C-alpha cells in the first residue's frame, strides 16, 4: 500500500470528479470531557476538497493501486478484529527512511 | 518524504466507485459481487472519507431465510452520510460461504472498512488510501 | 371456479389418472423479488431441489416400457410427437434447462423460477399448444391466491379409445406396472399417492 | 499525552508527600507458568519518597493527561483494551528528529 | 529524554484521595453522571497507587438492572484498598452509561476505564505516562 | 388506635365515598437506601409516571366545573380547601413535591425516602388533620403496610340530610363523578367501587 | 549489526521437540504437562515453521465429563501438516485450573501459539524463535 | 526475547539436533490478490527444503528454547489475552536499541 | 444375580451380614482408558470422593469394639485382614492403594481400574479366598459385572452356635452397628439393611 505525501512547498506530491464532499472527525473549553462531548452522531463535520492541482485525480487512481497489496496483507493475519495500520505505516516509514 | 511529525498526521479516506463512473444503479452494482467459502473475513480501520452518492442496505437471504452476510462486529456502524439509500432485497439459492467483491473494492462502513458484507446495514463501495498531511496543509484543503 | 373448467374441457372426454404429490420433510419456501418487493412465501413441495426431483419422474417413464407383444409403447404413443401434460412442469415445457433457467449475475438471481411461474399467473406456453392456468395444478391454496398452496397435481390425459380398441390395449397395459411402481417407488424425499 | 523523563537530585523534563503504591514483581524455575506466583502474589508493595519534589509535579500532570486522552479514546473505534505503549514509543522516535 | 527498551515507560495511576479531594461516601457521587450516545473505552496501565478509599457501588434502575457496563474478563478488581465502601443507589430517570465530570478515570486492575463496570472495586484517578530505567527505579521504588 | 380514629368518619353526617385504584400492567419496584440497607421493594402502583397520572386527575376533579343552574359553585364551599385522606396528600397534591428529586448527579440521594417512609421537607398533612398511613394501603402482609399494592382515595362528603339548601350542591357532585369514572379514558389505572 | 528493511521481514518459526531427540512416544510424552490455577492464559502469533513428526489430539476430561482445556478462539485452527497424528485420551480426577507445560514449551497451532492447550484439536510441542531475513537470503535457503 | 539477524555473508554470517527440517510456509498469477480467486485457508501452505550447511538448524533449536525463558514472562505481565503480535514490538525494539546516540 | 448363587450358602456353613451402600446425589461417572478406547461408565458409588468415606466407614466399623464384662473384645480373634467382600478388599482396605495413582502429571495413566479388573499391582483379595467382580456390584447388566449402580457389603461371620466363648461376642457384634447405621451423619450416602 503506497502512501504519498501532499505538502505545500509548490503544491507537489511525493511518495476523476472534482466534487469531493467528505465527512471528518472535528478537530467552550469543556468539550474534552466525554459528558460534555459532542457524541458520535454529531462528531462528523461537512467538508469539501477542491481539485485545484490534480489532488483528487491523483488520489482516486491511488485507490485501486492500494487494493492489490492490502488484500494480501489481511490474508496473512490470523486476527479478525479491527486491525490498525496506523502504527504499521509509521513503523514502516521509519524503517525505510534510514538509508546507508 | 520525511514529513511525518506525529502519529495521527496520517489519514485514510475511502474514495467511492462513483469517481471512475462505475454504475451505481440498483441493477449493475450487484454484478460486481459474488460468494466463496474457505476465506476468512477481515477488517481495516480508516479515519475519514467521502460520502457516497448512493448507498446500499441489502439483506440477502438463503431460501431458508438466514442472512448470508456476517454478524457485524460491535465496532461496525452505519455509514455516516448518503444521498441515496437503496434497499435492494433478494435471494441466492446456490451460493455459499461469505459475500465477497470481484473488482477488489472494499465495503466501506463507519470508520472501519471490511473485506466482507455485514448483516443488513448501510455500506458503499470504495478503496482506502493512505497519505501524510499536517494541520497547515489540511486546513487549506478541508474547505 | 373449482370444478367448472374441469367438467367442460377435460371432463368425460379423456380417461386421465390423477395423483397427488406431498413433501413432508421439506421446509417452507419464501421468495422476494430482486427489485425491492413483497415476501411471497410458497409451499413445502417447491424450493431449489425438489424441483429437480419432480423433473425426473416423467423422463423415467418412456425409457422403461411394459413387455407387451413385440412392439415398444411409450407415453408418446398413448397420447393424442408432443403430448398433453398438465402439471407445474409444462410451464417449463417439461425440460431441465427451463426449470433451472437462472438469470442474473454472480450475487443475485434476478429470475430463477418466476420467469415462467409467477410471470403468467421466455414464454410460459404449454408444450401441447393449449392454454395454461395456475389454479389447475396447485391444490390446497387459500382464498383467491393460486400460488400459496402446498401440493402439486399432475394428470396425464389419455384418449378413451372408445371407437378404436386397437390403441386401447396400448393405453391399458402401460400403467398396470406404473400403479405397482408408484407404491414401490424408491423416493426418500417426495411422497406420491392417489388422491 | 505529554510524558516526563525521569533521570539521575532528580532531573526532570517533559500535594501529598507520601506515595505508597503496588507494582508488578521484578529465580531458577519461577519463570515457568506452573512455577509462578499467581495473580494475587504478583503485586509487590513499596513506597516512593517525595525527594526532589518528585511526587508533587507527578500528580499535577494527572489533569493535563485527561485533557488529551479523552479525545484520543473518542476517535478510536475499538472497544477492546488500547495499549498506548507502542504509540509513545513511535511518537518518541518521530519527534526525536528535532533534537 | 532517553528511552532504550519498550518496557521502560510506565503508566502510573495517581488517585484523587491524596489530592485532598473529598472521597467521603457523601461527597463522591456528585462527580459522576450519565449520558446516552457515547461509546465505552478502555486504557491499560502498568502500575498504580494504593487507594485510601475504594468503592464497590452497584447502581440499579428501578426495575433492577445495573446501568454499569458488563466487565470483560480482562478487567479485574483493584489489587489493594485501605477501605472499601459498599454504597448502593438508584437512578430514577438517568440512562445511558456512567461517565465522570472532572475528567478522571475509573481505575481497575492495570486497565483504566472511562466508564464504570458492574459490582466490582474501583478508584478514581488519572493516568501519568512517564519513563524510568532500572537504575532510577530502585533509587525511587522503596 | 385502630377503631379510635375511625369513629369520626363513620358518622351519619358524613357520606364518604371510597374507591380503590391500582396499576396492573406495572412491574415490580425496588428501592434501596443511600448509605446501605435492605432493598425494600415498592408496590406496582408506586413508581414514576404512575402516581403523576393520579395526581393529574385529582387536580382536574375540581378544575373541571359543570354548568349547574345559572351560577358557578365550587366544591370548596360545600365540602366539610377540602380535606383529602390518601397517600397523595402526603405530597400536598403538588407536582413539585411528588417529584422532589433532592440529591445530586449520578444517583439521587432520595426521591420517596423523605416523603413516604419519613413518617414511617414536611411529611405530615398540610390540611391540619393527621391520618394513619396504613389506611391508604391495603392488601399487605402482616403489619407492614409499606409492602402493599393498592391505593385508596377518600373524599369526605357531607350528608346534608337536615340542610336541603346545600344538599343539592353535594348530591349531584358525585353523580358526575360516577359518570366520569366509567367514561374516564386512561391506559394504566382502573377505578373500582369498594 | 543487523539490517531490517520492512516489517514483515521478521518471521517466527516454532521448532518442535520431535527433531531435538526429545521422547515423543505417547508413554512418556504426557509427563511434561500439569495443571495450575491463577495463571492467565495467553496466546502468541507466529508466521511459519517446522511441523513435527508426531502431533496430538488429546481430550482431557474431568470425572464429570467436561473438557479441562480452554475453548479455542476463532483465531485458533488445526495444525496443518502432521506425519503422525497420535491420539491419546487421558483422564485425571485432581486437576486444577488450566493445562500448563513443565519445560516452558509452547503448544503450537495454526500460526498462533499458546502457553496453554485448547479443546480437542491438533497441536505440537515447540518453542518460538524470531529472526530477520530479506527476500534474497530467504529465497537462497528456502529454495 | 532475543532474535538473530539471519543474513548473508556480506558462507552464512550470523548475529545476536536433526539436519532434516520439514517446514510449511505461506508464499511470499494475474488474479491472485482478490480473495475470490485466491487459494483459500487450507491451500496457501508450501513445503520447503532447508540445507544445514553452516551449522544451521542445530543452534536455532537451542535458541528457540532460550526464548521461552523471557517470552513467558512478557505474556504474564500483559493483560490482553486473545492475541499479542510482537512483530511490531521487535521492530520498535530494533529501532530503540539502534539509535543509541 | 445373587439370590440363586447364594441359595446354596444359606445352609449351616456360614452366616453373612448383607448391607447396601447407595449414592443418592453423586453424578454419573465414566472411565476412559489411557491409550484409547471406549468410555466404560461406572455406578454412582464409584467416584474419588465417595467409596473413600466408605473406606472411612469400614475403618470406623472395624476399629470400634463393644466391651463386654472384663474380657478383651477384638474383631481379629473372631473373624475368619479379615473376610471382607467388597471393592475395597481388592485394595486391601488401605487408603494408599485406593489412591495409588500410578501416573505422571497432567493425567494419570491408571488410578482405580488398575486394581479392580487389571490382572485378576495387586489383583487378589486381602484374605486369599475366591472373589468375583459381580459379587459386590449389585444391579449389573448381564455380562458386564461392573455396570451396576449400588454397592453391597457382606461380612461372613461364623455362626458360633457351638462356641459359647464367642456367642456373646457374636450377639454384641451388630448391637452397635444397628444404631451406628442411623446416627452417622452423611448427606451423600445411604445404608440399607436387606
Ligand atoms: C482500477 O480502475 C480500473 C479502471 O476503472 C478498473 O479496471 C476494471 O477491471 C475490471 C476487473 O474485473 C474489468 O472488468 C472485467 O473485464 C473483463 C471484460 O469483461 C467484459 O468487458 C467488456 C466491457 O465491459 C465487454 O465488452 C466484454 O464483453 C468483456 O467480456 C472480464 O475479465 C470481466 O468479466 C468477467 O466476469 C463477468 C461476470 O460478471 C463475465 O463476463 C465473465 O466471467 C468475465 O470473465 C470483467 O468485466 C473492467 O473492465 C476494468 N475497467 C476498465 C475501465 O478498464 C479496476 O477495477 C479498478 N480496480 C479496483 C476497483 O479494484
Ligand atoms: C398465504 O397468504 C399470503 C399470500 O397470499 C402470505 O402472506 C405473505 O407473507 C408476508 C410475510 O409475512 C406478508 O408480510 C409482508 O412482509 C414484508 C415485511 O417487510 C419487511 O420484511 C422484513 C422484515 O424483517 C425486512 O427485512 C424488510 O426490509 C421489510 O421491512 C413486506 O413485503 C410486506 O409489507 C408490505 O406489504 C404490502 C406490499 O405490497 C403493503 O400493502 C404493506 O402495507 C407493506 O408495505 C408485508 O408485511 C405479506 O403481506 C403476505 N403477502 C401477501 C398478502 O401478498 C402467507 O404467508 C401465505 N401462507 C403461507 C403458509 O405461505
Ligand atoms: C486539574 O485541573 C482541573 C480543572 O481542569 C481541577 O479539577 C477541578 O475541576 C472542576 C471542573 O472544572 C472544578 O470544579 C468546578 O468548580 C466550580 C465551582 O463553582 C462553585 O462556586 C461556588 C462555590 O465556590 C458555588 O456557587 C457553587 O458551589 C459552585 O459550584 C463549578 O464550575 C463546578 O460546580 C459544579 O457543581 C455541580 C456539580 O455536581 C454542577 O451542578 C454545576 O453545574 C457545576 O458543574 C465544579 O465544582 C474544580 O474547581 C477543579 N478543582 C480545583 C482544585 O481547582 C484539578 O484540581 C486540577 N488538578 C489536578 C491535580 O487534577
Ligand atoms: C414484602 O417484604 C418481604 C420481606 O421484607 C420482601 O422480600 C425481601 O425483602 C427484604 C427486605 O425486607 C430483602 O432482604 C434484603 O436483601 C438484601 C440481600 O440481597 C442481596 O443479595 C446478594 C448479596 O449476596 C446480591 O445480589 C445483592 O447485594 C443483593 O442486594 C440485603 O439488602 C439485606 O441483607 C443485608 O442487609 C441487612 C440490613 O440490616 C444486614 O443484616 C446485612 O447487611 C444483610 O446482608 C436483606 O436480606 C429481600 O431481598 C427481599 N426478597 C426478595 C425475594 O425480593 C418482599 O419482596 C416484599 N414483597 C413484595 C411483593 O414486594
Ligand atoms: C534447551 O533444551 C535442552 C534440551 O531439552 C534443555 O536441557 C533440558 O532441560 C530440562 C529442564 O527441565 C531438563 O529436564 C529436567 O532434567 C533433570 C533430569 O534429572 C533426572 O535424571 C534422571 C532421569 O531419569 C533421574 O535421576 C531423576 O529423575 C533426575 O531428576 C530434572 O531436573 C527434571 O526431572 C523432572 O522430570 C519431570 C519433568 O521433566 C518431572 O515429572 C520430574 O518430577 C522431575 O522434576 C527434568 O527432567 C532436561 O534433562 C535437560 N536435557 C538435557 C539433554 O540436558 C536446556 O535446559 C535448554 N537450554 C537452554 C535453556 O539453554
Ligand atoms: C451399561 O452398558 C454399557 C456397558 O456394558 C454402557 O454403554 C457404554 O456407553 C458409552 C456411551 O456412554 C458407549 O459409547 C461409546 O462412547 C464414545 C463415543 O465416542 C466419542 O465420544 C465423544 C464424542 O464427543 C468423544 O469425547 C470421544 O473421544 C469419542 O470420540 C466412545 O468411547 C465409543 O466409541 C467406540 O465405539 C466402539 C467401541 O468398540 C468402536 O467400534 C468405535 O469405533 C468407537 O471407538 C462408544 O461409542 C460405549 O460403547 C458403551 N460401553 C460398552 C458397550 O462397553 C452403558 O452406558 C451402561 N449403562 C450405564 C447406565 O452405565
Ligand atoms: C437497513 O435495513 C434493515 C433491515 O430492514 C433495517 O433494520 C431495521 O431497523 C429498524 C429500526 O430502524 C428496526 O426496528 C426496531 O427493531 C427492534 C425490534 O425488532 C426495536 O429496537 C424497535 O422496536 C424497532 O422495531 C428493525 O427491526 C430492523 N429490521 C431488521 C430486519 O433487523 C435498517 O434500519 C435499515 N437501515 C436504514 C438506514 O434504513
Ligand atoms: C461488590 O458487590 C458485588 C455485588 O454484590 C459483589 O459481587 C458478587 O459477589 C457475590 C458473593 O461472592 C457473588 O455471588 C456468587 O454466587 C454464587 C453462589 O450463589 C457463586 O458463584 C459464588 O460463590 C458467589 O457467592 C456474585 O456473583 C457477585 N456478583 C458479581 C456481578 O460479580 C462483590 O463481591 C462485592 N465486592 C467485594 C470486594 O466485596
Ligand atoms: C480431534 O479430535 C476431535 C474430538 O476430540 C475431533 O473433533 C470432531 O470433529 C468432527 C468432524 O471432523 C465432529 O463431527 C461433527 O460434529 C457436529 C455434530 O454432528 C457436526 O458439525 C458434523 O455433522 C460432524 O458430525 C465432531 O463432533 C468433533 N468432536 C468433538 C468432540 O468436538 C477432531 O476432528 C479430531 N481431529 C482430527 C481427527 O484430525
Amino acid at each position: 500500500d503506497e502512501s504519498p505525501s501532499f505538502n505545500t512547498s509548490s503544491l507537489t506530491f511525493s511518495y476523476c470528479d472534482a466534487e469531493l464532499r467528505i465527512w471528518s472527525v472535528q478537530e467552550a473549553g469543556l468539550s474534552w470531557i466525554p459528558f460534555f462531548g459532542p457524541g458520535i452522531e454529531g462528531l462528523y463535520t461537512a467538508g469539501l476538497i477542491k481539485n485545484q492541482n490534480n489532488l483528487v485525480c491523483r488520489l482516486r487512481r491511488l485507490a485501486n493501486q492500494t487494493a492489490k497489496s492490502l488484500e494480501l496483507l489481511l490474508r496473512v493475519t490470523t486476527e479478525e478484529r479491527t486491525f490498525s495500520l496506523i502504527n504499521r505505516i509509521a513503523i514502516d516509514f521509519l524503517l525505510t527512511r534510514w538509508g546507508g | 518524504s520525511g514529513t511525518l511529525q506525529k502519529t495521527e498526521d496520517v489519514h485514510l479516506m475511502g474514495f467511492t466507485l462513483s469517481g471512475q463512473k462505475v454504475a451505481d444503479s440498483p441493477l449493475e452494482a450487484s454484478k460486481r459481487w459474488a460468494f466463496r467459502t474457505g476465506v476468512p473475513p477481515k477488517n481495516v480501520e480508516y479515519t475519514e472519507g467521502e460520502e457516497a452518492k448512493t448507498c446500499y442496505n441489502i439483506s440477502v437471504t438463503d431460501p431458508s431465510g438466514k442472512s448470508l452476510l456476517l454478524d457485524p462486529p460491535s465496532n461496525i456502524r452505519d455509514y455516516p452520510k448518503c444521498k441515496t439509500v437503496h434497499h435492494i432485497q433478494g435471494q441466492n439459492p446456490h451460493a455459499q460461504g461469505i459475500a465477497l467483491h470481484l473488482w477488489g473494492a472494499f465495503f466501506l462502513y463507519d470508520r472501519v472498512a471490511s473485506t466482507t458484507m455485514y448483516r443488513g446495514k448501510v455500506f458503499t463501495e470504495g478503496n482506502i488510501a493512505a497519505m501524510i498531511v499536517n494541520k497547515t496543509v489540511h486546513r487549506m484543503i478541508f474547505s | 371456479l373449482e370444478k367448472e373448467y374441469f367438467d367442460q374441457h377435460f371432463g368425460p372426454f379423456f380417461r386421465t389418472e390423477q395423483l397427488i404429490i406431498r413433501a413432508p420433510l421439506t421446509d417452507k419456501h419464501i421468495y422476494q423479488p430482486y427489485p425491492s418487493g413483497a415476501d411471497v412465501p410458497f409451499g413445502p413441495p417447491l424450493d431449489i431441489q425438489i424441483l429437480h426431483q419432480v423433473l425426473d419422474l416423467q423422463i423415467a417413464i418412456e425409457n422403461i416400457t411394459a413387455s407387451y407383444d413385440n412392439e415398444t409403447v411409450t407415453l408418446q404413443d398413448i397420447c393424442l410427437t408432443n403430448c398433453t401434460i398438465l402439471s407445474v412442469l409444462n410451464y417449463f415445457q417439461n425440460s431441465h434447462s427451463v426449470l433451472d433457467h437462472k438469470k442474473g449475475d454472480d450475487f443475485f438471481v434476478y429470475a430463477d423460477y418466476h420467469t415462467h411461474f409467477l410471470y403468467c399467473v421466455d414464454p410460459c406456453l404449454g408444450t401441447f399448444g393449449g392454454p395454461v392456468f395456475p389454479w389447475l395444478v396447485l391444490g390446497g391454496y387459500d382464498d383467491q391466491n393460486y400460488n400459496n398452496a402446498t401440493a402439486l397435481v399432475i394428470t396425464f390425459p389419455v384418449n378413451n379409445y372408445y371407437n378404436d380398441t386397437e390403441k386401447l390395449q396400448r393405453a391399458q397395459a402401460w400403467e398396470k406396472e406404473f400403479i405397482n411402481f408408484v407404491k414401490n417407488y424408491k423416493n426418500p424425499n417426495l411422497t406420491i399417492s392417489f388422491t
